[PDB]
């Protein structure tokens, strides 16, 4: 009720009543979703955060492994906390991260091991392939013929 | 055609400056193109007499 | 000039479904696909099974035409450039021939650097006047199917020796006997003969619209889908905008409301503004002529 | 109590109790797309014909286009605190600002002279908090913001220049022409024109 | 508790006379006439001017968020079912939300729907729509703020 | 207002976990994640002069004595170093925890005492003259914040059980439990009178608790709001003004909240902080606020 | 920006002499002159130099 709406960088120490009172009057109708949002350069508002590296990459790998994470917004709908992602698996698995000892432990895959380095052309320490999944993937019985058709249609062009 | 410039002349306006606009609406008015008449028109006719 | 900017101009279906994104910044990595002057390349991974997309055009070539730097679709609506220019005007006229393109680029970049660095430089005043049909075919949900690795060209010849470790897709490529498969970069940028834009404008032609009076001067409005949870004293308030409103016949047994105004112009208007758009009392208010 | 025109309005003002679509001056509902810049007037002065002079200039640019800019001022009698060099501490402040501003561009020019003597080092890997401004229920996934970790790409020392720079385009248009503010054309005679 | 007729403004551009409606909203009119009488607008400016929408005016700080009343910082609304925002010249009361009004008026320039959706009509101008239209033609910026001073010099609760 | 408008205190390479005002208030000493504690003279030009090294952890808690002559801070390596304000030398180090020391407090008035709490679930009472723990209170969950009453009879501990606990030095028993937080307590601080203790928590609410011989028995005296905690899980600390009229507490939304002591009304909510804020402190004489944050900078707000 | 080394010296001198004469005749003509006639005065100066060298 005392200060300019936005200039920037106030030289005196403000009061909560003198900076965060709402602007009076109605909004103008001459602005879109991009123009009404407080954007910084053509696509939104970008400001330098200072999030801890470990916690950032923890939530990042938690989403990339499962599909849920905490909210890194500053205020949002005012409230202490909420989760953002596939929310159903967050409360299912109690909201664990990758860096913690898991709840689920079942159905491990099987692979070779010959950890001795004594038998030449038999050793595979950490280069061990899985026993179930196998190399070169030839497509199918009709996939081959339809790919031959589509390459033939490519040949009719050049 | 093997040249960098040169084809930019008929394709578009070469180094186009828009006419500065102000105090009068001039968005409605337009100009009429030249009559082709390609049964009398000659290379000397476009240029004018020497 | 160079470009040298921080944090690219991206949409949300290219930037991925993770709120936590790692990207690398390379200072003058590539050249622009349009401008051919080199810019700052930003490169991220969208999700988990995605492609590692990177920015393709300058900050300047996205400021001129209000698009995302990698998919070349609109920031606000998310449609091709030819569709958005079809639902607007086309007064940019960026030159396509070489020396004129770099001259226009230099001068418009000078106009950008002689300003704040926040707005569409020429598209702003024509971006005030909006909400055409393009708002009625804008995609609501993110199309995450673009962010998807290419067809393995060793698997097409049946020789993919990586198999299950190959990150490229083992699935059908699209039939080249298709208009939707030519798609130049510059054709998609300048708004010339984009087949995606052809199909979107064709879908657009089909779509419902307000129509002209069957006979002259008739301002009679045949309004279907009224409903009995509304009142006719509010209609007037939501209608007066137009001018003095003529006749207002009301029938609640068919739930149809007939209306009359001074001029036919206003009735056409009320159709236009009103047709396939207006809803009040949280209930759709449908309109027809006679 | 009869609007119906722009005549019955004496000096304007639409009566908001009539419940019609009256309008005092020509505030038409279908004002077409007109490209004329607005004929704007200053606080109590004339129509700003300065606006046709500042096409590509800013709003704080000072240009002279009026005849009051041509008349001389008064004698401005004596040691007046109006015509004074501002303040010696303000001079030191502007000096310090200007030397800090120029030394940065000096360092950026001088960095070319020795390209790699103690070849470059980079790890200020940082975070920026970004509000996408095109909010959707499903677009981010579920949030108003997103946080992005930016690492500067590590540059190969054994790598030549990438792109051609020798390309050259002609010099663009200069800033909007300034009005001349000349005197009234001293008169030329036939005799002196012949001499 | 008296009811004056039309209020004399003396702005920087000219003289505008305001016709205020005492039946439909008497409390805003009494408050505004009192603020014009005490000398609360002598030197305040037209802080928010949007072209062809309205001209918001009256602020001792000149910010668009300040102001008070003779009741103190707030009072209720007078949303009457007879007055509707249609047409230029309509003098009004600037809002912050439901039943929260300070000491900011705005003259509306265009027929509008959300205005009489959520605002209380104070009154209208009667003499001086030309000077109002000249105030409408003032250079603006990003936040629609004038470059020069479009301030009111004096004010009279006349009649 | 004394020579302070806002300034800027920098030098730190990591988040500034704690900062306290000189008992005199003339000078200041801060410390954080950087394993460095910084002393910058508050008056004149606000410049640091003496740095106190000797920490193989995060100088988590930093405190001062009533006199302020002796300053003791608590690190993350389970060892507390005691440094005098003058000459800056590690003078009395006490090592008794098996895990990280989360916080420490020094008893004012009565013969010198120090309390510590750690991730091993214990709270320990130290006599600076003994080089050994005096008492040990095994909880069972990690302890985050600890403070003494002014009588030096009681120890007040906040942990991750959402329950503030009060310990009797003579009985060595759990005297009191306080219920009212929905989540971990990160920061406790007594009024200068002994009368009230201020708490921050992960439950989204700042709560004042009154500790008295005669207590209502349900000591939820007041509740304040605005202070946000998030995925960073930073320890958050709060402070009382010199006269007990103002309450400051840092947040993870970079906002320095300061409520009214009597009306519980947000007096201030200053900005100018890029990263989460870890501690806010009040000058002992003048209306000056030191805000410390994870952006490695300090501000000297003047009211 | 090429340097006037040894084989550019006379050409640079006679390049700058013409420019100084051009600036002087643009300042010397009064206000109502057609602003032509510079080339003729430059030719008069070259002929005056030839007549100096020929005595
Ligand atoms: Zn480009
Ligand atoms: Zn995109
Ligand atoms: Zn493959």
């Amino acid at each position: 009720v005392h200060l300019d709406p936005a200039v920037k960088e106030v030289q005196y120490n403000p009061t909560y009543e003198t900076m965060f009172a709402p602007e009076f009057g109605p909004e103008n109708p001459f602005r879109t979703q991009q123009m009404a949002a407080p954007r910084n350069m053509l696509s939104g508002y970008a400001e330098p955060a200072h999030i801890n590296d470990f916690m950032f990459e923890q939530q990042r790998r938690t989403f990339a492994t499962y599909g849920y994470a905490l909210d890194p917004s500053l205020d949002n709908h005012q409230v202490s906390a909420k989760y953002i992602g596939s929310v159903e698996e967050a409360e299912k698995n109690q909201g664990l991260t990758v860096f913690e000892t898991g709840q689920k432990k079942t159905e491990k895959r099987k692979k070779f091991k010959e950890n001795d380095a004594s038998n030449i052309d038999g050793f595979l320490g950490p280069w061990a392939k899985y026993v179930d999944e196998k190399d070169v993937a030839k497509p199918s019985e009709e996939e081959q013929k339809e790919l031959d058709e589509i390459t033939a249609k490519r040949q009719k062009k050049g | 055609r093997k040249r960098k410039r040169g084809v930019d002349y008929n394709a578009e306006i070469p180094f186009e400056k828009k006419p500065a606009l102000g105090f009068y609406d001039t968005s409605e008015e337009n100009y009429q193109a030249l009559d082709a008449d390609f049964r009398k028109l000659r290379q000397q006719d476009l240029d004018g007499e020497l | 000039n160079w470009e040298d900017a921080d944090f690219p101009i991206l949409c949300q279906t290219c930037l991925g479904e993770n709120p936590y994104i790692r990207m690398t910044k390379e200072k003058y990595g590539k050249e622009c696909k349009i401008c051919a002057r080199p810019f700052t390349v930003f490169r991220w991974c969208p999700g988990v099974r995605m492609r590692f997309k990177k920015t393709e055009v300058c900050q300047t070539c996205s400021k001129l035409k209000n698009v995302c730097q990698t998919c070349l679709l609109d920031l606000e609506y998310g449609l091709p450039i030819q569709v958005r220019d079809a639902g607007l005007s086309f007064k940019d006229d960026m030159p396509k021939s070489d020396v004129n393109k770099e001259y226009y680029t230099q001068n418009m970049e000078r106009e950008i650097s002689n300003s704040d660095g926040t707005r569409p430089v020429g598209m702003l005043g024509k971006a005030t006047s909006t909400s055409d049909m393009l708002l009625k075919l804008a995609r609501t949900t993110p199309y995450y199917k673009r962010n998807r690795p290419h067809i393995c060209s060793f698997w097409v010849k049946g020789e993919c020796k990586r198999g299950e470790e190959c990150p490229y897709r083992h699935e059908k490529p699209t039939d080249p006997d298709d208009p939707l498969a030519d798609q130049n970069i510059k054709d998609r940028y300048y708004g010339i003969n984009d087949p995606v834009a052809d199909k979107l404008l064709k879908r657009a032609s089909t779509m419902p619209r307000l129509d002209p009076p069957e006979d002259k001067t008739i301002t009679t409005l045949y309004v279907g889908g009224l409903g009995d949870t509304i009142t006719e004293t509010d209609l007037r308030n939501h209608f007066y905008q137009f001018g003095e409103i003529r006749t207002i016949t009301v029938v609640q047994r068919q739930q149809c409301a007939f209306i009359q105004f001074a001029t036919r112009q206003a009735a056409e208007v009320a159709a236009e503004k009103s047709f396939n758009k207006l809803i009040v009392n949280g209930r759709r208010l449908n309109v027809k002529w006679g | 109590w009869i609007p119906r025109l722009l005549e019955d309005f004496g000096d304007g003002g639409a009566f908001p109790e009539i419940h019609v679509a009256q309008y005092p001056l020509d505030m038409g509902r279908k004002k077409k797309m007109s490209n004329a810049l607005a004929i704007q007037v200053d606080s109590e002065g004339k129509i700003k014909y300065d606006a046709i002079a500042r096409q590509g200039q800013s709003k704080d640019k000072v240009i002279y286009s009026k005849y009051t800019d041509l008349v001389p001022k008064e004698v401005m009698n004596a040691d007046d605190p109006d015509l004074q060099r501002p303040d010696e501490e303000a001079i030191k402040e502007i000096t310090e600002k200007t030397r800090v501003a120029l030394e940065k561009s000096v360092s950026q020019k001088v960095a070319a002279a020795m390209p790699v003597r103690a070849a470059d080092k980079l790890a200020p890997a940082q975070y920026i908090r970004y509000t996408p401004s095109q909010q959707g229920v499903a677009f981010n996934s579920g949030a108003k913001q997103r946080v992005i970790r930016m690492v500067e790409m590590q540059k190969d020392p054994m790598e030549p220049p990438r792109f051609k720079i020798n390309k050259k385009i002609p010099r663009g248009p200069p800033s909007p022409p300034a009005p001349v503010m000349h005197s009234p054309s001293r008169k030329m005679t036939v005799k002196e024109q012949q001499e | 508790s008296w009811q004056p007729p039309n209020v004399y403004l003396e702005t920087s551009m000219g003289i505008i006379v305001l016709e205020l409606y005492w039946k439909h909203a008497p409390k805003t009119c009494k408050n505004f006439a009192e603020l014009a009488r005490r000398g609360y607008y002598n030197g305040t400016k037209f802080h928010r001017i949007i072209k062809d929408f309205m001209i918001q005016g009256g602020d001792p700080t000149g910010t668009g968020r300040g102001g008070a009343s003779i009741y103190g910082k707030q009072f209720e609304d007078e949303l009457h079912p007879d007055l509707k925002f249609t047409g230029a010249g309509i003098l009004a009361m600037a809002n912050a939300g439901p039943d929260t009004n300070g000491s900011q008026f705005f003259v509306t320039l265009a027929p509008t729907q959300w205005l009489d959706g959520k605002h209380t009509i104070f009154g209208r101008v009667c003499q001086g729509i030309g000077m109002v239209n000249r105030v409408g033609m003032v250079e603006t910026n990003s936040q629609d703020r004038p470059v020069d001073d479009v301030k009111i010099i004096k004010a009279y609760p006349s009649g | 207002s004394l020579q302070a408008p806002i300034m800027l205190l920098s030098g730190h390479e990591g988040e500034v976990y704690c900062c306290k005002f000189h008992p005199n208030g003339s000078t200041l000493a801060s410390a954080g994640f950087d394993r460095l504690i910084l002393l910058w003279n508050v008056y004149g030009d606000c410049d640091n002069y003496a740095t106190l090294k000797g920490h193989s952890g995060a100088v988590m808690e930093l405190h001062y004595n009533t006199d302020g002559s002796m300053l003791f801070s608590a690190s993350t390596d389970k060892t507390v170093a005691v440094w005098d304000s003058e000459t800056g030398e590690r003078v009395k180090r006490l090592k008794g925890h098996t895990s990280f020391v989360n916080s420490c407090y020094p008893a004012r008035r009565g013969p010198q005492l120090v309390c510590t709490g750690s991730d091993d679930g214990t709270v320990k009472l130290w006599d600076i003259r003994k080089k050994a723990a005096i008492q040990t209170f095994q909880n069972t969950y990690q302890v985050l914040a600890v403070t003494f009453n002014d009588t030096s009879d009681q120890i007040i501990s906040g942990g991750i059980d959402n329950d503030i606990k009060v310990w009797d030095l003579r009985q060595n028993k759990l005297t009191y439990t306080m219920r009212g937080h929905a989540d971990s307590v990160t920061g406790l601080s007594l009024s200068s009178e002994g009368s009230y203790l201020l708490s921050n928590a992960m439950d989204n609410t700042v709560r004042v608790w009154d500790v008295r011989p005669f207590a209502p028995k349900e000591r939820c005296v007041k509740i304040f709001q605005g202070n946000v905690h998030n995925f960073e899980k930073n320890l958050l600390r709060c402070s009382w003004s010199p006269d007990g009229s103002k309450i400051a507490a840092g947040s993870a939304d970079r906002f320095v909240y300061v409520w009214d002591t009597t009306s519980r009304r947000i007096l201030y909510k200053l900005p100018g902080h890029a990263g989460s804020i870890n501690e806010v402190a009040f000058h002992p004489d003048e209306p000056i606020i030191i805000s410390a944050s994870s952006d490695k900078r300090l501000y000297m707000g003047e009211i | 920006a090429k340097t006037v080394t040894k084989q550019r010296v006379e050409s640079h001198f006679d390049l700058e002499l013409r420019a100084a004469v051009m600036h002087d005749i643009l300042d010397m003509m009064p206000e109502g002159i057609k602003q032509n006639k510079a080339r003729t005065i430059l030719q008069h100066l070259s002929e005056a130099w030839r007549c100096w060298k020929a005595n």
